[PDB]
């Protein structure tokens, strides 16, 4: 079977401008487990990005979560690009501070 | 105070060229102390926790040579479910196999488990009883009648009953600063304008361990679902979790509103009011 | 820690 992605955009820390932080995506509840995850700073690409070792739910959905460091800043806006079988085109979920 | 031990294994086969990707990980609790990647470069089982480096290399020798023995038998299933559902070469498939074991407040073996699932669906596995197979369809039935004339139950329970029960409690003593400490959620309220008249007013929990959490929303005393929204609970990236509540409420009525959290590291729940 | 044996399907 296939099961489209959930996504979540957040930092480690309450954002505070200027303070170095992590930028997360967390991407889960998805089968099969081959899956696109970039993030992304003002629509474009960023290379130093990492991700959490594959694992997976009882139901058998799959987990990872990709992070960065970052220093969020008031103008800067940074959001997730992610692509799986189950997606027509690419999702793209933008980071807000409250959430 | 129970904890757990437990091994995820993920097998995609790759019918273009080579074998198939091969990820293990390893937990304790809500912790993860090893993995395995078939694309890493060591070929060898990798510590992920502080306290599981205090193992010798006769530890990581024999972990590897046992990881891969997986690897090899994840392999050859994937061709044998192949033929099983009488599938083509020419497209990838899962495997996934999850077993472990937990012990009880009273340190003393509580359940184990091994499942089994192609192409994200149940396939077989081992029952609470740790004696008796279930097999979701008619291929699973095959592998059943093999595992249950091979006894490989009882090879299962001799491991999840006591080996695996004995490291485990091994893990919990050696990184007990971690692993035996709760991290009690950090909690504050957050106030947004949605309009002139209406208000959003989200409720944080925020590096707490283990991950199992509740919160829930009461206005004047009684528990509201309508206008809430609960967000999935998220790995900080830290080693603790995140998870947040939030309510659309009148402007000027928040005080009816209370954010109730409950949590491990709690003595007894905690109740947020807006300010 | 491990388990030894892993039988095939």
């Amino acid at each position: 079977i296939q099961r489209t992605p959930k996504i979540q955009v957040y930092s480690r820390h309450p954002a505070e401008n200027g303070k170095s932080n992590f930028l997360n995506c967390y991407v889960s509840g998805f089968h099969p487990s081959d899956i696109e995850v970039d993030l992304l700073k003002n629509g474009e690409r960023i290379e130093k990005v990492e991700h959490s070792d594959l694992s997976f739910s009882k139901d058998w959905s799959f987990y990872l979560l990709y992070y960065t460091e970052f220093t969020p800043t008031e103008k800067d806006e940074y959001a997730c690009r992610v692509n799986h079988v189950t997606l027509s085109q690419p999702k793209i979920v933008k980071w807000d501070r409250d959430m | 105070g129970s904890h757990s031990m437990r091994y995820f294994f993920t097998s995609v086969s790759r019918p273009g060229r080579g074998e198939p990707r091969f990820i293990a990980v390893g937990y304790v609790d809500d912790t993860q102390f090893v993995r395995f990647d078939s694309d890493a470069a060591s070929q060898r089982m990798e510590p992920r926790a502080p306290w599981i480096e205090q193992e010798g290399p006769e530890y990581w020798d024999g972990e590897t040579r046992k990881v891969k023995a997986h690897s090899q038998t994840h392999r050859v299933d994937l061709g044998t479910l192949r033929g099983y559902y009488n599938q083509s070469e020419a497209g990838s498939h899962t495997v996934q196999r999850m077993y472990g074991c937990d012990v009880g407040s009273d340190w003393r073996f509580l359940r184990g488990y091994h499942q089994y699932a192609y192409d994200g669906k149940d396939y077989i596995a081992l029952k609470e009883d740790l004696r008796s197979w279930t097999a979701a369809d008619m291929a699973a039935q095959t592998t059943k009648h093999k595992w249950e004339a091979a006894h490989v139950a009882e090879q299962l329970r001799a491991y999840l009953e006591g080996t695996c029960v004995e490291w485990l409690r091994r893990y919990l003593e050696n990184g007990k600063e971690t692993l035996q400490r709760t991290d009690a959620p950090k909690t504050h309220m957050t106030h947004h304008a949605v309009s002139d008249h209406e208000a959003t007013l989200r409720c944080w929990a925020l590096s707490f361990y283990p991950a199992e959490i509740t919160l829930t929303w009461q206005r004047d005393g009684e528990d509201q679902t309508q206008d809430t929204e609960l967000v999935e609970t998220r790995p900080a990236g830290d080693g603790t979790f995140q998870k947040w509540a939030a309510v659309v409420v009148p402007s000027g009525q928040e005080q009816r509103y209370t954010c109730h959290v409950q949590h491990e590291g709690l003595p007894k729940p905690l109740t947020l009011r807006w300010e | 820690s491990l388990f030894n044996t892993i039988a095939v399907l």
